[PDB]
């Protein structure tokens, strides 16, 4: 009830082929013709992306900036809170970027900032403006 | 199978249950208590037994009786019936051997056999050993029919006949022991040779092999599970369903590059987007990067929001970094993923031109066997006689088959160079008209009571024919003879002085360069004493090859040999001989295959009586008068001589038991 393993027949394929006198040769040619089709349309993507690899040389090497790793503080200065706020405004709640932008604060250091600060630096009005814009 | 269960095997009966045969015989003892049936199947068994330790003498009934211990020889008249039984069926005291009970000098029926073949005389052998009155008309100018051996000195090669297939259930076992067979086992190594002359390489020749018994599997679960057995209201062929089968394997190597080339497209266009993405980004980074550094410029002491600036632009620019390095790293997988497939590619072709040349001789090796083009083979049923074959490996005849027949027509009252023109079949007897095949208008006249009629199928075939029947032959025995087919195969014996050839080696094989071609001399034999090849020619050149000249033919035959051996290691030849079955007015062929449209029921019909109207109206329902033997007669053993053998044996008893009576019935 199975054909020999690696052989393969089936109903749909022996009706195909045994249509006609002719249906077994236009079945064959049908097919290689569609493996040149597919064959120049990989030289021709591989055309394009090796172009596009050129336009890729050097990288962004560059473009490459050296990390300024300093002390994580746990004090606020004024000029530090003032990064924060615009930070936000920027931003929104992606507390990630906002330590990034401070530099010396943490991610837990940022959201005790929008409790702590919440009323005096009008966090509820900088997070409703970044919603407008995104 | 030892003992009794041996005696049943080697005589293609069952040992633990009766016969459709005994049943009709015996419906007493079928119908009866399952005890009585077993004591019927020992007898059976056992006599069967002593008639097989020692085919070269006459089994009797005294003999056999005497034998047997208890409780088995208390029912004397069981074991008589079975006896007569045996007998009447040529199961026992069949063939040649030593009679203890001198042939009575009176007679009893009149029989006329035409046609001196293997299954006429082994019918004829029978008929007279049961008190019948036997003549044999044979055409040629020998006995054998289509077991012809060329004897020349000590050149000794077979044109018809010349395999034995296996021992095992053979009743060639019993004549191999009653006749002087020099009987050989077939090595079955075959290495084959390509049209240029170089030997195929083991790799090759198994990969191939193993092709050609897939291929072969396949067109049968094509046949039995899909059921494509008509196609445009024409019988489906072996040739059709194989063409088909390499066909749609052609078409799945193709599905498969298709696959292959698919996928890399699809990586290929998932590079393409991750490509655009990273050029885009690369952009924006450049454009970041100055904004940071015209940003940097603004030298400290700065406002809260120059210093906003810069750092947020430093973070920004920080942030698109990781996804470029990320989406680099995407670009490492992708580029080696297409290195992988670009190195793994599919098969390329299903079959080159090299390994369907391979596979064509496998064909023509086919073809041979079935003396036939794969396109006139049944689909459905070329196979339908394979449950049967002997267990044993196949032999061959070294002094030549005609051995048999020969020893066979011992005794026998056989009229050659006699063609039977004209039979003459009514309700008060049978008349057989018949010239003289070297005087034509010498004509002679035979009256008998019945006549059995072993002609070749390709002589009942003859369009006009060659033997007239008078009532003509019932459209349904016609119409069976048209459906069919009766194939044909050569052989062209090549006698050298001295052997250049392998002598390890019982065959080789020539692989020809197109399929039209493939069976034209693809195999040669070596199995004789004298140095001796045999060429064999099958397939649709079978039938070509014939109106081709012997010069013309020994000449392919060198060069083959030329192109193996050497040229000069291959002498002109001093004997040759070219057979040419089809031609031949007494075979029209070489044996019978079965016909697409046609089924094993043919088989049956063909051995079926004719039974001739009343002469006069109102007259009792007549006997038959007109019986069939022969290889197109027997269809679990058809193209064949044990099948030839059996056929006549099996006419033999119902031709008896019409016109002698059944005692043991
Ligand atoms: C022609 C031929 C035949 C074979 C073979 C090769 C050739 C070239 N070989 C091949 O090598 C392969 C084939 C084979 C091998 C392995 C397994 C199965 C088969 C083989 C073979 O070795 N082994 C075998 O068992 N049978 C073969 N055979 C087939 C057997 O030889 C036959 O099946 C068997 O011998 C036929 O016996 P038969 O009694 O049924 O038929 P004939 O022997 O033709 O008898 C008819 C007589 O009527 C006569 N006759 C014709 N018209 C007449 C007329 N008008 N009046 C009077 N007589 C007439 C003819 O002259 C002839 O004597």
């Amino acid at each position: 009830r199975k054909p020999p393993k690696g052989m393969f027949l089936s109903q749909e394929d022996v009706e195909a082929v045994s249509a006609n006198a002719t249906a077994a040769t236009t079945v064959l040619r049908q097919l290689d013709m569609e493996l040149v089709s597919v064959k120049r349309q990989i030289q021709n993507i591989k055309q394009t992306n090796s172009a596009l690899k050129e336009k890729l040389d050097g990288g962004i090497e560059p473009y490459r900036l050296p990390e300024v790793i300093q002390k994580c503080n746990a004090r606020w200065t004024t000029e530090e809170q003032l990064l924060a706020v615009q930070a936000i405004r920027k931003y929104g709640r992606d507390f990630q970027a906002i330590s990034d932008v401070i530099g010396n604060k943490s991610v837990v250091q940022v959201k005790n900032f929008f409790v702590n600060y919440r009323r005096r630096f009008n966090i509820d009005e900088v997070l409703q403006e970044w919603e407008a814009e995104h | 199978p030892s003992g009794v269960e041996g005696a049943a095997f080697q005589s293609r009966l069952p040992h633990d249950r009766m016969t459709s045969q005994e049943a009709a015989c015996f419906p007493d003892i079928i119908s009866g208590p399952q005890q009585t049936q077993k004591v019927f199947l020992f007898i059976r068994n056992r006599t069967l037994q002593l008639w097989l330790d020692n085919p070269k003498i006459q089994l009797t009934f005294e003999a056999t009786l005497q034998q047997l211990e208890a409780p088995y020889n208390s029912d004397t008249v069981l074991v008589h019936r079975v006896h007569s039984y045996l007998e009447r069926h040529g199961l026992i005291n069949f063939g040649i051997y030593k009679r203890i009970k001198p042939l009575p000098t009176k007679k009893t029926g009149k029989v006329i056999i035409i046609g001196s073949g293997v299954s006429g005389l082994a019918a004829a052998r029978q008929l007279q050993s049961f008190g019948m009155d036997v003549t044999l008309l044979e055409a040629r100018d020998r006995v054998g029919g289509r077991v012809a051996t060329f004897r020349k000195g000590n050149y000794v090669a077979d044109l018809g006949a010349m395999v034995v297939t296996g021992l095992g259930g053979n009743p060639m076992a019993v004549v191999s022991k009653q006749v002087n067979m020099e009987l050989a086992k077939i090595k079955q190594k075959c290495p084959l040779y390509e049209a240029n002359g170089q030997a195929v390489p083991k790799e090759k020749d198994e990969m191939v092999e193993q092709e050609f018994n897939r291929l072969l599997e396949a067109t049968s679960y094509l046949s039995h599970q899909l059921d494509f057995n008509v196609l445009n209201n024409k019988p489906v062929s072996l040739g059709q369903a194989l063409e088909v089968v390499i066909q749609l394997q052609e078409k799945h190597v193709k599905d498969e590059q298709i696959e292959h080339w698919k996928k890399i497209v699809k990586t290929q266009e998932e590079l393409k987007e991750l490509l655009n993405k990273m050029v885009n980004l690369k952009e924006k980074i450049k454009e970041l990067h100055q904004q940071y550094k015209e940003a940097s410029e603004v030298k400290p002491p700065r406002d809260i929001t120059a210093e906003f600036l810069v750092k947020s632009k430093h973070r920004d620019l920080t942030a698109l970094c990781k996804e470029y390095d990320e989406l680099a790293e995407t670009q490492g997988k992708l580029e080696e993923k297409l290195q992988e497939l670009e190195a793994n590619p599919p098969s390329d072709v299903y079959l080159s031109s090299r390994d369907r040349q391979i596979l064509d001789w496998h064909f023509a090796n086919l073809e041979f066997a079935n003396a036939t083009p794969l396109s006139t083979l049944s689909l459905k049923h070329w196979d339908q006689d394979d449950d049967f074959e002997f267990t044993g490996s196949h032999l061959t005849v070294r002094n030549g088959y005609s051995c048999v027949p020969v020893a066979l027509a011992e005794g026998l009252d056989i009229k050659l160079n006699t063609a039977v023109r004209q039979v003459r079949y009514t309700a008060s007897g049978c008349e057989v008209i018949a010239v003289n095949t070297r005087s034509t208008s010498q004509t002679f006249i035979y009256k008998c009571d019945a006549v059995l009629c072993t002609l070749p199928l390709g002589v009942l075939k003859q369009q006009p024919p060659a033997v007239q029947f008078v009532p003509p032959l019932p459209e349904w025995k016609t119409s069976a003879v048209q459906r069919m087919g009766f194939g044909n195969l050569n052989k062209v014996v090549l006698c050298f002085d001295r052997v250049f050839w392998d002598p390890s080696v019982n065959l080789f094989g020539h692989v020809g360069s197109t399929t039209a071609s493939r069976g034209e001399l693809f195999l040669f034999w070596n199995l004789y004493k004298a140095p001796i090849l045999l060429a064999l020619v099958a397939g649709e050149a079978a039938g070509i090859m014939e109106n081709i000249s012997d010069d013309v033919i020994v000449g392919r035959c060198l060069a083959i040999l030329k192109g193996i051996f050497g040229s000069s290691a291959v002498p002109q030849p001093k004997e040759t001989v070219v057979s040419r079955w089809r031609a031949d007015p007494w075979a029209r062929g070489s044996y019978s295959y079965v016909a697409a449209g046609s089924s094993g029921n043919d088989y049956d019909l063909m051995a079926q009586p004719i039974t001739p109207g009343p002469s006069i109206p109102g007259a009792p329902q007549p006997i038959p008068r007109l019986f069939f033997a022969g290889e197109h007669t027997i269809r679990n053993y058809p193209a064949t001589v044990h099948g030839a053998l059996l056929s006549g044996l099996r006419e033999a008893g119902r031709i008896a038991d019409q016109f002698l009576g059944a005692m043991y019935t």
